[PDB]
């Protein structure tokens, strides 16, 4: 039930959350799909159901944000920043 | 190079000391008032600094910086202070004693710049339970040390950190929190949120996501269950003689 510090931006005009809903901390073990979820969700956009992927540092993630971090030699200090684009 | 680079250690010791003077000088007046003339007492403050990669910058935050500021601010202000003892501990993933009660006070630029050299921020955990446990124990011993030749010593830690602790800390930490009131240790936590960092980025702000039973993400305030009962809250330099007096003056007095 580890978690990871992450903060949501977006370029995309009609898709951004108040600055007060960016930074969020998340189950290490979750994936696109499930940060997804996050995002539609009631107190987030409340958009219900966009399929969203994300980028980090200009490369889409594609594992766990815990195996991110271990693929790129991390710990769980680190705060992730998450580009949200409509999949 | 697990040590600063001591001439860069001077450098920032004496940097901080002239940006911070002032302030400085306003939490002694006030905490002469707090803590001295009007018994024989004696005091040993702990000043506990989060050396964990979270604080630093290559994490793209200033915790770290505005840290290493607050510790030479607190530490000038304290000095003034006849019957106290100042210690440093350094905290991540394991503990360690920077500068021990007992060792040279902080009147030398050297002794001070001694303590910047072992903060680096690369720690891969912040293990907080593990902070307090030494911090009990380490005034335990005093205590006991203490007994040699007739003192009313009082007992004071201040974390200087970011306070991004996992959530499930919150809870483990509570216990720790008793068994230091019921020794009579007043902690206090200097929550490190500089408001220069970037627009938008405070720790008052930051969320956390928990999926329910149903599957449904439920967003709670990180801060609703931090559990430390006297903490304070740095958006600035500024804001730290006058905050960290009035909790001292109200709650170490009383
Ligand atoms: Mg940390």
């Amino acid at each position: 039930v580890a978690q990871v510090k992450v903060i949501f931006t977006t370029t995309e005009p009609d898709l951004e959350l108040p600055e007060s809903k960016r930074q969020l901390l998340v189950p290490a073990d979750i994936r696109r799909y499930g940060l997804s979820r996050i995002l539609n969700s009631e107190s987030m956009l409340d958009t219900g159901s966009i399929p969203f992927d994300f980028l980090i540092n200009g490369s889409f993630l594609r594992s766990s944000l815990e195996d991110y971090l271990t693929s790129n030699g991390l710990s769980l200090e680190t705060t992730l920043t998450l580009q949200y684009v409509r999949s | 190079r697990p040590l600063r680079d001591y001439g860069e250690a001077l450098e920032m010791w004496s940097t901080f000391q002239t940006k911070t003077q002032a302030l400085s000088q306003s939490l002694s007046s006030q905490l002469r008032l707090i803590l001295t003339g009007s018994s024989k007492r004696a005091y040993q403050i702990l000043l506990c600094v989060d050396d964990s990669s979270s604080m630093s910058d290559d994490n793209r935050s200033t915790a770290g910086n505005l840290a290493l500021e607050s510790l030479v601010m607190v530490a000038r202000a304290l000095t003034v202070l006849e019957a106290g003892q100042i210690g440093v501990m350094g905290f991540g993933t394991d503990v360690f004693v920077a500068h021990a009660l007992t060792d040279p006070p902080f009147t030398s630029q050297d002794a001070g710049a001694r303590v910047l050299q072992q903060f680096t921020f690369r720690q891969d955990s912040t293990d907080m339970v593990l902070l307090l446990r030494r911090t009990i124990d380490h005034f335990r011993e005093a205590r006991l040390i203490q007994a040699s030749s007739g003192e009313d010593l009082w007992q004071l830690a201040l974390i200087l950190s970011d306070g991004l602790v996992q959530s499930r800390d919150h809870a483990r930490l509570r216990p720790l929190l008793r068994e230091a009131m019921e020794q009579r240790v007043m902690v206090v936590f200097i929550v490190m949120d500089d408001a220069r960092s970037r627009k938008g980025h405070s720790v008052l702000e930051l969320k956390e996501a928990r999926f329910g039973p149903d599957g449904v993400p439920v967003i709670h305030r990180y801060l609703d269950s931090f559990p430390f009962p006297y903490y304070l809250i740095v958006h600035h330099l500024e804001d730290l003689p006058g905050a960290l007096a009035a909790l001292l003056r109200t709650w170490f007095a009383e």
